[PDB]
Formats: C-alpha cells, structure tokens, sequence
C-alpha cells in the first residue's frame, strides 16, 4: 500500500555535486510511475533495457534513485557506453545499464546572479572511474614528474571545478537536475512493484 | 561529434504532405539514435519525433496521428514522413545524432539526448503562396 517515495527525491530543496552524487535505496513500496509520466518539465525521460510504458507491469528486488546537477550538454554523457569529463571522472552508467534517466533544466533553483559555486565536477583522474563508483577526494592531482607533496602548483591541480552557474548562461551552460533509476534484480523477494504487478 | 544533412524542406498547401530526410555523412545510422527537432519563429526548440536504434520511437503529442518516423540502415537513411501538415509546423527542422549502442526507449525525447546536429531545414505550411 506505501507508495515509493519519489517526490523525496525528484523534490528535493538542495541536489548533490556530480562528484559526490546522491543515493537513495527504493524498496518495499509501490513504484506509481504516474508523478513521473505527468511533469511535462523533463527534457529528457528514457529508459534502457526495459520500456518507460511498462514500468507499472514490472518488478524488482531494489530501485537505485541517483541524483545530481550538471550542465545542460552534459546530459547525454549519463547513458550507457559514453565519455566525457562527468562519465570518465563523475558518474559512469555500466554498458549493461537497466533502469531510466530522467532531467529537467533547473536555471530557475540552482542559478545565481553572480554566479552559484556550490555545484563542483571532479576535472582530473588518473584512472576512469568504474560504472556506479564515487570519488569524493580532494587530492591535488599530479601532472608531471615532480610529486606534488599535497601542494599546488606547475603540474600540481586540485581535482575539482565548479560550475558557477548563472542565469544568463544558454541553456547549454545551465544547470540540469539529473535522477538515475537502477532497476535491480538480485536477491529475491522483488520489493518494489507498479501498481499493475500489484 | 557527426555530420548531419536535411532534405525535403520547403512551401506546402495545409493538408499536404512533406517527407523530411536526415542524411549522415562519413559514417553510418547503426549504432546511432536519430530525433527529429523544429524550432518556430519566435519560439524555442522543441522535439518533434525520435527513433532509437532498436526503432523504437517517440511522437510528440501535436504530431502523433500524421508525423511517421522511420529507419533505413542500408540506405543509410532517416525518414520523417509530415502528413496532414498545418501552418502551426511551420518551423525550421533539425536532424540530430547521438550514439546509441545499447537499444534506448523513450518516454520523451529532448535536445539533452543528442550531441550532433544539422544545420536544419525550412518547412512552411500556408495556403497564401
Ligand atoms: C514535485 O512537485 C510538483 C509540484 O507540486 C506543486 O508545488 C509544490 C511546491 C507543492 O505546493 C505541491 O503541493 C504542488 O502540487 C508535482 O507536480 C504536481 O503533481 C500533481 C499530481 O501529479 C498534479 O496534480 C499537479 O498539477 C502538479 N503540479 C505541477 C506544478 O506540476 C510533482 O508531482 C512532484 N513530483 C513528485 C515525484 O512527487
Ligand atoms: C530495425 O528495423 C530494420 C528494418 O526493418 C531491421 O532490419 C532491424 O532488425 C530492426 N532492429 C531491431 C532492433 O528491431
């Protein structure tokens, strides 16, 4: 009867940074898609591995909501297969990735005149991240031979930028609200069904 | 990033019919999720219809009984068929990529989902030429 508790997510007063993205574990509820299907202010809602139409049809053992804020032309680097700053170092989707993407432009809540410089994306990594891996170190990453020894400079760079979005930015450079679905089938019982598997 | 080129444009009585083409140049539709976009004099850029590389498909609401979308891998081509047009879809249409190894379905399709776009074509729905 508890219906899953989407709008805590997809509502949220305050979103994550990429590097750092959010996430909620969805289960024991029933998934009503409805709220989804009906905020006519998504830009982008697609699902991989399974049909947006028959997500009240099915279930699954956990639903996986990640959540963060990154810029408009950055969108399509949260699908699977993709590359780019925020898949290689922020959030990388697996190439056999189930579940949806769903983003909405967010100009109106995370701009500010002046700029807003909360929201941060990780700029340097040795390595690629693995699909669903999070790195929240703040480690000056080392460019050259020299060691850095925790200390910027030539060839020596803190690893995160930031964003400061504004308000007058094209809708490219504009912060875009971003939740990720996993759909999980692992260890039985399925927890989180549509109300017609229901 | 891709090079993309639309055909079919042009001036049509309402009613009529027009069949917009998308036309990749140095690679192939295989792998790739083509949309469809159009943006309205004075207006902003909005999705009219979207073909995943498993063919399935998105429609926009306004479009949904007279627009087709449609897949030719060997010939290397995108079709949008218009029937029924109206002077409302006068606008400038745009054909956009956007790799799709994995097989996408849509619920809705927006500019956010593709990285490539052409350089459009006009379409122009009056009865007073
Ligand atoms: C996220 O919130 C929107 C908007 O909710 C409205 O604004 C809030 C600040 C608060 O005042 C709410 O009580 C308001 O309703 C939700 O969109 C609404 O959804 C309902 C039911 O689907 C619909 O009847 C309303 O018309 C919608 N209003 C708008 C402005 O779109 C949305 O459902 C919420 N999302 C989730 C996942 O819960
Ligand atoms: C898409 O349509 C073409 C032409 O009908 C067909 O050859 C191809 O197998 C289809 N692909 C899928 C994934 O259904």
């Amino acid at each position: 009867t508890n219906l899953c508790p989407f709008g805590e997510v997809f509502n949220a007063t305050r979103f994550a940074s990429v590097y750092a993205w959010n996430r909620k574990r969805i289960s024991n509820c029933v998934a009503d898609y409805s709220v989804l299907y009906n905020s006519a202010s998504f830009s982008t809602f697609k699902c991989y591995g399974v049909s947006p139409t028959k997500l009240n049809d099915l279930c699954f053992t956990n639903v996986y909501a990640d959540s963060f804020v990154i810029r408009g032309d950055e969108v399509r680097q949260i699908a699977p297969g993709q590359t780019g700053k925020i898949a290689d170092y922020n959030y990388k989707l697996p190439d056999d990735f189930t579940g949806c993407v769903i983003a909405w432009n967010s100009n109106n809540l995370d701009s500010k005149v002046g700029g807003n410089y909360n929201y941060l994306y990780r700029l340097f990594r040795k390595s690629n991240l693995k699909p669903f891996e999070r790195d929240i170190s703040t480690e000056i990453y080392q460019a050259g031979s020299t060691p850095c020894n925790g200390v910027e400079g030539f060839n020596c760079y803190f690893p995160l930028q930031s964003y400061g979005f504004q308000p007058t930015n094209g809708v490219g450079y504009q912060p875009y609200r971003v939740v990720v679905l996993s759909f999980e089938l692992l260890h039985a019982p399925a927890t989180v069904c549509g109300p017609k598997k229901s | 990033q891709v090079q993309l080129q639309e055909s079919g444009g042009g001036l049509v009585q309402p009613g009529g019919s027009l069949r917009l083409t998308c036309a990749p140049s140095g690679f192939t539709l295989d792998y790739y999720a083509i949309g469809w976009f159009r943006q309205a004099p004075g207006k902003e850029r909005e999705g009219v219809s979207c073909i995943s590389s498993n063919n399935s498909t998105y429609y926009a609401d306004s479009v949904k009984g007279r627009f087709t979308i449609s897949r030719d891998n060997a010939k290397n081509t995108v079709y949008l068929q218009m029937n029924s047009l109206k002077p409302e879809d006068t606008a400038v249409y745009y054909c956009a990529a956007e790799p799709d190894y994995s097989g996408v379905y849509y619920y809705t399709c927006g500019w956010t989902d593709f990285g490539s776009w052409g350089q459009g074509t006009q379409v122009t729905v009056s009865s007073h030429h």
